[PDB]
């Protein structure tokens, strides 16, 4: 990974990303969503992540 | 070939309906002005 004082920054581009494989992976100890509740992510549409 | 007392009523009523239509694009302190963009990226609570 990358340090905390120089974090990384990847600019995800066009690509059918399934926010579901993340949300249900149960391997994450913390999964908070703020602007938008998690289940409505796998149906939205963004331009730059 | 005058009628301003009749044009005043037409103008006042159109000017009120326009304000009513245009207030549909204020947030009133919410995140979006459109209800579908609150419904799509938020959960009921």
């Amino acid at each position: 990974f990358a340090s905390v004082y120089a974090w990384n920054r990847k600019r995800i581009s066009n690509c059918v990303a399934d926010y579901s494989v993340l949300y249900n992976s149960a391997s994450f100890s913390t999964f908070k969503c703020y602007g938008v509740s998690p289940t409505k992510l796998n149906d939205l549409c963004f331009t730059n992540v | 070939s005058a009628l301003g007392k009749l044009q005043d009523v037409v103008n006042q009523n159109a000017q009120a309906l326009n304000t009513l239509v245009k207030q549909l694009s204020s947030n009133f302190g919410a995140i979006s002005s459109v209800l579908n963009d609150i419904l799509s990226r938020l959960d009921p609570p």
